[PDB]
RNA sequence: AAUUGUCGGGAGGGAAGCGGAUGGGGGCCGGCGAUGCGCCCCGGUCGGUGUGGAACGGCGAGCCGGUCCGCCGAUCG
RNA sequence: AUUGUGGAAGGCAGCGCGCGCCUCCGGCGUGCUUCGGCAUCUGCGCGCUCCGGACGCUGGCCUGUGGGCUCCCCAUUCGA
RNA sequence: GAUGAGUAGGAGGGCGCGGCGGUCGCUGCAAAACCUUGGGCGCGAGCCUGGGCGGAGCGGCCGUCGGUGCAGAUCUUGGUG
């Protein structure tokens, strides 16, 4: 399958927002938190601190959600769900469910290739 | 159906047993349609199987490289043992193309799909040569 | 009694841009032809 | 910096659909949005705004 | 023979052609008024260039008619100013506020044309530390118009890219392209307030070699206030 | 019908006559007596079924108008010109140009038998003109082209011999200059103190 | 999980951690990166206008169709 | 020096060559002219261009000591 | 086409947890939980997936409900420097 996509997946930040000071405490996890204190050096932005999410490094909506393969994820559970992507085979790639069964993997695997449907993990738990 | 199309996706378009969403309702949300008669398995009322009259179906019909042209009669929206108007077809892509393009677009049955349904039969034939022989070549090129 | 059924031009520079200018001023080309007219002949004459 | 208020975006809120679920009205709405669109009738314009009203904006007359 | 054309087909075919035809008929008629309109606009501009030429020669004579006679000839008062912002919008009094805003400079470095009167000049006295502004001869003004020129369009910020865009406004003042544009701007027409309104304000940039202190006045060796024909020299390096 | 140009351009884009004098030089005066006062009118200019039919609507791109131009030759450079080598495995070497190729880029000897270099393409934009120019009238090249540098290791004995045959004529030429074949056979070089924007070449 | 031992990698002139930017060394990734397409003949394989049937359809009694089977002609795909 | 966003339109604008002849850097007819010139005659057909947003060519490399990396450790400049 | 600061505060659109009414699925050919210098998606809450461990359950989607989201309270209980 060729990948629809043409345009250039341009990120505008590849790290992630870590939760300030989620480094000094273990308690404190590094899932983003907004930081409401009143004197937050983060909160109030200084210069040499953590960096805040905001809507302005958003993605550009024609490469959103591509990954780098060049197609768009779907989740399969079973042969059925994957022929739904049958006419989306240049815009969608198939991903099986990480609870499928080695068994189930196999036919979904080999009706993906009669179908011409990528799958991103097809060489999952075969061995 | 028994009731005008557009009602039918009024009520349907939030929730059915053919409705596929994954990933929420934010930006990373998808949905597809599921049902036999919608050929780019798309939710919107244009391809929806449930919301109009006249709908195609294309899909493989048993064996022998069979591929299934049916379409929805008019006249027996109640009906449902007899709403389609099955054909089977096992003959060449070219014989098995103009078919589509009579059944659909020259009487005028449904105009907008005839390109949705010759992409539709392009897949599925293609499909049932690779069932037969097996993958040969990875169309990753170009 | 329905009516009949029904991009940004990338802005160019006319100061530097001939077809541009012309566009928006015809005559800017006969100035231009006179302007260099003119100056040959002062060449030429001095 | 701009001087404007508000970044220059206006602070007014209007109804631009109706607040109601009911799929008949919903089809009403989509008949009269395409009427006022294709006609630029003034009649239809007022008729698709007080579609999007509520029940306390559409009074009864006896 | 064949499948029958059904009704709404047929109706629905016969009604494109008729719009078609219509909608064919506007290029043909539209074509011919473009036509006509390239020869006015060309004379217009050419009208336009004599003029601008004539005024310059006039002045010269009548100052050298003046020294020969022994006496002064007083040149017209300026009717046209160009005004820029040279503060930013922080610690903003509220009555020069309410000013600027007027003048339509709500941004450091924007730009306007303004009209002289004594209405007009006592409000720009009120803001004199927080503007620069002189007498923009014709270069300035071709320069702005043609390449920072934007037409306000149902309140919509349009580039002047061709001269639709002028007709569409101004077209019933008489302005259909450009160099009317222009011509009504420099020497002040009956229009200039629909003319002048008409422009978005201009989004100049930073001087290109710098400011001397925009905390003084231009006399005093700083860059506030009326800098008169000077404000030329500025225009150059901020457009 | 006419032999010259009737406009000529003053710059890019603007002809040295307006439009009333192109009318009288284009003639039409003439043509509308002909044809009864009346200018002529003309008229206008007057498959196989797919395998395949994709799912997704292909998208053509837009028309460019912009049309490449002929790669331009630098004014240093003119046939006889010597040439030095800023980079490749002949760096440094200065070579004789012959002429610029179709594609753009020049052709260069050393000659061969002085320093080495054959008959080869150099972009110009790896290479520096000097003010020696070597007499070339005698060379010649109409032969050589693009393709005869395309490939399809061992050297074919043609082009050994083609090699010689062009660099024989311009040997004499070389050995009339007092010096100059020692100076093509040595590298250019920067040395200490060698500032090369002061330089003249 | 806190916390501890051990083995392995690494750092350390009165804290360490942290933001941003590269580099070095690791680790990881073949949807990490293609090999097809078009036109020719050799062979093989599989189906082909006009009349017969079988089960149906679109448009609204009547016109207008396709699918499948068989028979002729046609002799290509 | 930075940059190509768009992918439906050969549009808009300015010209060239033909549709009449000459000795061809130019010359030949009306109207106007500041006597230099002029959108006064300047229509059609086919083309060109600073003209409704980048195209083209070539090479390298493709299971390698290659390429990529948002992962890991560490170093360095700036910030903290 | 314009535009982007925000404590106290307001509101919108979303993420996540556990049930219920439905619907679509997964699982001893290995569910949940947990572990990982595996990989990827989303501005983000989070999500998807490889490998490991484990050995019997679990998830998506629509609606609806709630004892539904922690770094602090000389917070509680337990554990440990
Ligand atoms: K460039
Ligand atoms: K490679
Ligand atoms: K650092
Ligand atoms: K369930
Ligand atoms: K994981
Ligand atoms: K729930
Ligand atoms: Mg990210
Ligand atoms: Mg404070
Ligand atoms: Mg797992
Ligand atoms: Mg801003
Ligand atoms: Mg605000
Ligand atoms: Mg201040
Ligand atoms: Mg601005
Ligand atoms: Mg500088
Ligand atoms: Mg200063
Ligand atoms: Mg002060
Ligand atoms: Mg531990
Ligand atoms: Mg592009
Ligand atoms: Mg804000
Ligand atoms: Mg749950
Ligand atoms: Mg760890
Ligand atoms: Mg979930
Ligand atoms: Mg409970
Ligand atoms: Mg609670
Ligand atoms: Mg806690
Ligand atoms: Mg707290
Ligand atoms: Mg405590
Ligand atoms: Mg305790
Ligand atoms: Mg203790």
């Amino acid at each position: 399958a060729v990948p629809l996509l043409n345009k250039k997946v341009v990120k505008k930040r590849v790290k992630r927002f870590i939760r300030p000071q989620s480094d000094r405490r273990i308690t404190v996890k590094e899932s983003w938190r907004r930081p409401k204190g009143i004197d937050s050096r983060v909160r109030r932005k200084f210069k040499g601190c953590v960096l805040m999410p905001n809507i302005g490094y958003g993605s550009d909506k024609k490469t959103r959600h591509y990954l780098p393969n060049g197609f768009k994820k779907f989740v399969v559970h079973n042969a059925s769900e994957l022929e739904i992507l049958m006419m989306h085979n240049r815009t969608y790639c198939a991903e099986i469910a990480h609870n499928v069964s080695t068994r189930k993997r196999k036919e979904i695997v080999e009706r993906a290739a009669q179908l011409d449907v990528v799958i991103t993990n097809k060489l999952a738990r075969l061995h | 159906t028994t009731v005008p199309g557009q009602l039918v996706w009024e009520i349907v378009k939030k929730n059915n047993s053919f409705l596929v969403k994954e990933f929420g309702n934010g930006t990373a949300g998808v949905v597809f349609s599921k049902e036999p008669n919608n050929l780019y398995n798309l939710h919107s009322y244009k391809h929806s199987g449930l919301a109009n009259k006249k709908t195609v179906t294309i899909q493989p019909d048993g064996k022998d490289k069979s591929v299934l042209l049916a379409t929805s009669k008019t006249k027996k929206q109640n009906k449902p043992s007899r709403l389609l108007n099955k054909s089977v077809m096992k003959k060449e892509f070219s014989r098995m193309a103009k078919a589509v393009t009579n059944q659909v677009g020259d009487n005028y049955y449904r105009p907008d799909l005839k390109k949705a349904a010759l992409a539709r039969l392009s897949a599925v034939h293609r499909s049932l040569k690779v069932t037969k022989s097996g993958a040969k070549k990875r169309n990753r090129q170009a | 009694v329905v009516r009949p059924i029904k991009r940004a031009t990338l802005k160019k520079n006319p100061l530097k841009n001939l077809n541009v200018l012309l566009k928006l001023n015809p005559y800017a080309k006969t100035a231009r032809r006179m302007s260099l007219l003119a100056e040959a002949q002062r060449v030429k004459a001095k | 910096g701009i001087d404007l208020v508000a970044g220059g975006k206006s602070k007014k809120t209007k109804r631009t659909a109706p607040k109601s679920d009911d799929v008949y009205l919903k089809l009403l709405v989509k008949l009269y949005r395409f009427l006022a669109r294709r006609t630029g009738s003034k009649f239809n314009a007022v008729i698709l705004k007080r579609l999007f009203m509520s029940k306390i904006n559409k009074p009864p007359l006896s | 023979g064949g499948v029958v054309v059904p009704e709404s087909v047929l109706k629905k075919q016969k009604r494109n052609e008729e719009w078609a035809l219509v909608k064919k008929q506007e290029l043909a008629v539209a074509k011919k008024k473009s036509v006509e309109n390239r020869k006015l606009i060309y004379n217009r501009a050419k009208q336009y260039a004599k003029e601008y030429s004539e005024q310059e020669k006039e002045l010269i004579r009548l100052k050298r008619e003046a020294r020969l006679k022994g006496g002064f000839y007083v040149d017209p008062e300026a009717k046209l100013l160009f005004i820029i912002r040279i503060r930013g919008i922080n610690a903003m009094p509220p009555q020069t506020k309410k000013i600027l805003q007027l003048l339509r400079l709500r941004q450091i470095f924007n730009g306007v044309f303004l009209k002289v009167n004594k209405a007009t000049v006592n409000m720009l006295h009120r803001v004199e530390p927080y503007v620069t502004y002189g007498y923009p001869n014709l270069k300035s003004i071709k320069e702005l118009i043609y390449k920072r020129g934007y037409g306000k369009v149902d309140k919509q910020r349009i580039a002047l890219t061709d001269n639709a865009v002028v007709e569409q406004v101004l077209g019933k003042h008489g302005i259909i392209c450009i160099e009317d544009l222009v011509h009504e701007i420099i020497t002040v027409g009956p229009h200039f307030k629909e003319a002048n309104n008409f422009l978005w304000p201009f989004q100049l940039k930073a001087p290109l070699g710098g400011l001397k202190k925009k905390r003084n006045h231009y006399v005093e060796g700083g860059d506030a206030g009326n800098r008169e024909n000077f404000i030329n020299e500025l225009i150059r390096r901020m457009n | 019908a006419k032999k010259t140009i009737r406009n000529p351009e003053l710059i890019r884009g603007v002809g040295k006559f307006s439009r009333s004098k192109m009318y009288h030089k284009k003639g039409l005066w003439a043509i509308k007596k002909k044809n009864g006062g009346k200018l002529p009118l003309h008229e206008k200019k007057p498959v196989k079924p797919p395998k395949f039919y994709p799912a997704d609507d292909v998208k053509k791109p837009l028309v460019n108008k912009h049309k490449p131009k002929p790669t331009k030759l630098r004014a240093s450079i003119t046939p006889g010109t010597v040439l030095i080598i800023l980079a490749g495995r002949f760096k440094g070497k200065r070579v004789v140009f012959l002429k610029q190729l179709t594609s753009g880029l020049l052709l260069v000897t050393g000659p061969f038998k002085l320093n080495g270099v054959p008959l080869r393409r150099v972009n110009q934009a790896y290479v520096i003109g000097t003010s020696t120019k070597v007499d070339v009238s005698g060379v010649n090249v109409e032969k050589i082209d693009d393709k005869y540098f395309a490939k399809q290791n061992v050297l074919p004995q043609e082009k050994k011999d083609e090699q010689k045959t062009v660099d024989s004529a311009l040997l004499k030429a070389i050995e009339g200059i007092p010096e100059l074949k020692a100076y093509l056979s040595a590298r250019f070089s920067l040395k200490s103190g060698m500032k090369p924007h002061e330089l003249v070449f």
